[PDB]
């Protein structure tokens, strides 16, 4: 072990934590709080960025001097990729699109880009790896997202084997789109059933990922403390927000049930207590807004 | 007609502007903000001297509707009385503006 990443400091932002980590994905939805975790931590956070260099300025507060070394990468150049991963300890995956571009279909985002990551990844000697992938990702699933990125969990495990692989369920928070997807929808009720979790708890647990040694060659799957149904979780949503872009894709994602896996670990096996939804979802649908809570199961 | 062809293109102009006002910016993904005064949460005050410069403006503009038609009022063959009764509309909003004065009324906006 190097000296220079031997862990120092009382943990707050300008202590040393160990973590050299490469996040990919680090540009959107958990890559955010992923990247403020680690930053209040003391940890050098290599944010590897394919947009405009103006979409990465929130990143830059979140940790100290020289903590965050944004680069160029493209996902499919291994050079990039290379360049990006070989000074890491920890590689976290966060490549995501809801829908399919005309440069990048869910096959080349779930399959060719976690593969040439992984691949990289262990031809470069880092220790861990973290995938992201989805809940109720099935080979013979419905949607196309949820079919690609069952393949490219079975890819991840298969050429990284001490990958460590979480299934979070319907990740809310302020920059969702599940809440917000249902506040600005104005898609209908079924017999869906579903237990949302929460980002920062999420963020916790990859965290915790990263820190536990017996996280590796694991999988497991971060869902909240309450399975709601479908139609009352949508109008508790209207009701919060105090309320009377999508695809088909989407909609068939939005009615597939959250699975229940509990061969799988979840976040009270990484010290993570699940925040429940009705301490939170005010918080989330404030904005919306110009209360009886929802009903479990 | 034409008059009505101007004031429709007019009307279909400004609302094609406020369209494109509208809609160019929002064709951007730029973002979704969260959490998006001098006066935190009090209701309006009702001040009653805005309300008083308000209705002494309707009056003397009722005041001056009876003065407009002073252009066409000169050509007429009874001068004394035209001439008269303009200059007896004209004190009565002189008038109408001493007493405004007088009798605090003109304060704190002048
Ligand atoms: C008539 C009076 C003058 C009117 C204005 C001048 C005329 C020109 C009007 C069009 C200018 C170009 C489009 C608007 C500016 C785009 C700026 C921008 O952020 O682009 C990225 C944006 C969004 O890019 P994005 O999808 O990568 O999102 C960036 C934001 N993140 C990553 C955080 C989500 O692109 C567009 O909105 C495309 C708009 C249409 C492009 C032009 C089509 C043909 C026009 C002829
Ligand atoms: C206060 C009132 C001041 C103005 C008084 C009238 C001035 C005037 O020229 O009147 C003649 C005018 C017009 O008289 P004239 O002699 O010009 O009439 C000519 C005839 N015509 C109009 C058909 C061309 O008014 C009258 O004679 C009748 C109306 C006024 C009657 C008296 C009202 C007294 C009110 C007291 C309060
Ligand atoms: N609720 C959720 O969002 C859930 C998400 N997940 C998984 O978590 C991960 C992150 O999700 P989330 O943050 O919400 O989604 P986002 O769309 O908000 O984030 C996706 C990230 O990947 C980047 N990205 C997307 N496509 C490409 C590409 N072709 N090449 C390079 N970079 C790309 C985006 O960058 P840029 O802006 O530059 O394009 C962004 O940084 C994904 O793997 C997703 O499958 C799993 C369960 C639930």
């Amino acid at each position: 072990l190097h000296h220079a990443v031997i862990p120092h400091g009382k943990g707050g932002r300008s202590s040393v934590s160990g973590i050299v980590a490469t996040v990919f994905g680090a540009t959107g939805f958990l890559g955010r709080y992923l990247v403020n975790h680690l930053g209040r931590m003391g940890s050098q956070v290599i944010v590897p960025y394919r947009c405009e260099p103006y979409d990465t300025m929130h990143l830059r507060p979140m940790g100290d001097l020289g903590q965050i070394i944004f680069m160029d990468w493209n996902g499919r150049d291994k050079d990039s990729i290379r360049r990006a991963v070989e000074h890491s300890n920890v590689v976290i995956n966060l490549v995501g699109r809801e829908w399919e571009t005309k440069n990048f279909d869910f096959e080349d985002v779930f399959v060719k880009i976690p593969q040439a990551i992984a691949q990289v990844s262990k031809e470069a000697g880092v220790e861990k790896f973290i995938h992201i992938s989805h809940l109720n990702a099935d080979i013979k699933s419905s949607s196309k997202y949820l079919r690609n990125k069952a393949v490219g969990e079975k890819e991840v495990r298969e050429t990284f084997p001490e990958a460590t692989i979480i299934k979070p369920a319907d990740i809310f928070g302020r920059e969702d789109r599940f809440l917000n997807y249902f506040a600005n929808i104005r898609s209908l009720g079924k017999k869906t059933v579903k237990q949302p979790v929460y980002i920062v708890d999420v963020t916790k647990g990859i965290i915790n990922a990263i820190k536990d040694p017996d996280a590796r060659g694991k999988t497991f799957a971060f869902v909240g403390p309450n399975r709601y149904l479908l139609f009352d979780l949508v109008q508790y949503v209207f009701a919060v927000a105090h309320r009377p872009w999508t695809t088909r894709d989407k909609v068939e994602r939005i009615h597939t049930t959250d699975r229940t896996l509990p061969h799988l670990p979840g976040l009270e096996d990484l010290g993570v207590q699940a925040t429940p939804l009705e301490l939170k979802a005010i918080e989330v649908l404030r904005r919306h807004r110009t209360v009886q809570p929802a009903k479990t199961v | 007609m034409n008059l009505m062809i101007t004031l429709l293109t007019n009307f279909t102009l400004a609302t094609l502007l406020v369209t494109i006002a509208f809609w160019l910016p929002q064709l951007n993904v730029y973002s979704e903000k969260t959490s998006p005064d001098p006066m935190g949460s009090a209701r309006l005050p009702f001040s009653m001297k805005f309300f008083l410069v308000a209705i002494t403006f309707l009056l003397f503009d009722l005041e001056i509707a009876l003065l407009l038609p002073l252009p066409w009022a000169s050509q007429t063959t009874n001068l004394n009385t035209m001439l008269t009764m303009a200059l007896l509309l004209i004190f009565l909003l002189a008038v109408s503006l001493a007493y405004e004065w007088t009798q605090k009324g003109l304060e704190w906006t002048e």
